[PDB]
RNA sequence: GUGAACAGCCUCUAGUUGAUAGAAUAAUGUAGAUAAGGGAAGUCGGCAAAAUAGAUCCGUAACUUCGGGAUAAGGAUUGGC
RNA sequence: UUUGCUCCACACAAUAUAGAUGGAUACGAAUAAGGCGUCCUUGUGGCGUCGCUGAACCAUAGCAGGCUAGCAACGGUGCACUUGGCGGAAAGGCCUUGGGUGCUUGCUGGCGAAUUGCAAUGUCAUUUUGCGUGGGGAUAAAUCAUUUGUAUACGACUUAGAUGUACAACGGGGUAUUGUAAGCAGUAGAGUAGCCUUGUUGUUACGAUCUGCUGAGAUUAAGCCUUUGUUGUCUGAUUUGU
């Protein structure tokens, strides 16, 4: 916890966020759910 | 105890030599490989088929093949007891392709 | 063999595989590379580096001792079948 | 590792000591003001006294302090116990209750001392440390090695390892990169050249390339994530005690 009580105004902004980024780290990402990546590239020669 | 196997393993060379300076990779493969030998029944005495030496050195130094397919037998030693009383003998299992085996005990007789 | 070629690169005959070795990949190095945007603002000074480069066709300034300058410059092209 | 180890008693052989030799004796505060006593209206109160130094207070007599008999007190003091409490600034100490026990120089007696020869030379304090006994007690870890890579020049750092919700090696799945594998097939393909029954699709060879199976195949921890699978592994070394 802080050791001071700031009043940045900065610091009293409460924050609601809008969207969470989720795509892989390991590379670059594309998808945010495997639903998704489903959905845009359609059924592969693994599956079914 | 220590009791005589032989079982079939396939080693990744690829992950063991990934960085590896090009005029040491075969060569990093032979150490790698008997490293793998003794993993697997810590015989430490091990020896490499000629067979296995070829097909190590198959491509080049620079171009070891990323998996081998390895038959690997635990044996009795013979003659003035070099220290430990058991070898691994080491030599390659003719198979098309070395992905997707698993560890494998073969039955002897 | 490629190719203008006794070049470079790859091979045959013949000959070597000989230059202490093992384990790691901190700094700083020696040698080799690459950098967004800018493009010599760096520096005594473009030093170092980079860029150009074969060949076919077109094209080609001042000046000149008429021989040159001149591959001046500036362009298009190039595989396979 | 075979010896061990720990606390308390009293018992020897070493060993050391910045220097025992009646007592380190507890308000706070002011100083052009205070202490103590006493009363009170508990206050910047009233009265009384004190300093002018600790040249004080306390303790101190007994073979380095012996042996012995009594009176008077009901006290003093030492020891080992015991009842309550308080003390955290480094409290490791302080007050308090109950007996027990030795001493008592408060007082009155009976003995002792020499010759250590006229001073040298004489009370033994407390540290450690090893051994000895008798009792109570407790019955682990660190390092080497191997392993992780949140770490790293080497040392060091950080993980892991004795049957596990373990660990490893492989396999599987997810994640990623590239850009469509080998093979087979095509009345796809600029065309050329053969041969026949010369073409309601004529075949045969040669042919970059194209199309389909094919967002296919290859790679994917080496410092990616994950696992109902397979197989394997799981007590070597060394060192440490108040
Ligand atoms: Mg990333
Ligand atoms: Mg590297
Ligand atoms: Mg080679
Ligand atoms: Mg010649
Ligand atoms: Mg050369
Ligand atoms: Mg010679
Ligand atoms: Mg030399
Ligand atoms: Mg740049
Ligand atoms: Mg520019
Ligand atoms: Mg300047
Ligand atoms: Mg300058
Ligand atoms: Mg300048
Ligand atoms: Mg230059
Ligand atoms: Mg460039
Ligand atoms: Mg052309
Ligand atoms: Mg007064
Ligand atoms: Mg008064
Ligand atoms: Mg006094
Ligand atoms: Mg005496
Ligand atoms: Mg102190
Ligand atoms: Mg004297
Ligand atoms: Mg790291
Ligand atoms: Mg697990
Ligand atoms: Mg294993
Ligand atoms: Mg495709
Ligand atoms: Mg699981
Ligand atoms: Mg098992």
């Amino acid at each position: 916890k802080s050791l001071y009580t700031n009043t940045s105004r900065k610091a009293l902004e409460e924050v609601s966020l809008k969207w969470i980024d989720t795509a892989s780290k390991f590379g670059k990402g594309r998808f945010q759910t495997p639903a998704e990546k489903h959905a845009f590239m359609g059924t592969l020669k693994k599956d079914l | 105890l220590k009791d005589v196997v032989t079982r079939e393993y396939t080693i990744n060379l690829h992950k063991r030599l990934h960085g590896v300076s090009f005029k040491k990779r075969a060569p990093r493969a032979v150490k790698e490989i008997k490293k793998f030998a003794k993993l697997h029944m810590g015989t430490d005495d091990v020896r490499l088929a000629p067979e296995l030496n070829q097909a190590i050195w198959k491509r080049g130094v620079k171009g070891v093949e990323y998996r081998l397919r390895l038959r690997i037998s635990r044996k009795r030693n013979e003659e003035e007891d070099a220290k430990n009383p058991l070898f691994s003998y080491v030599e390659p299992v003719l198979v098309a392709s070395a992905k997707g085996l698993q560890t494998v005990v073969v039955e002897e007789d």
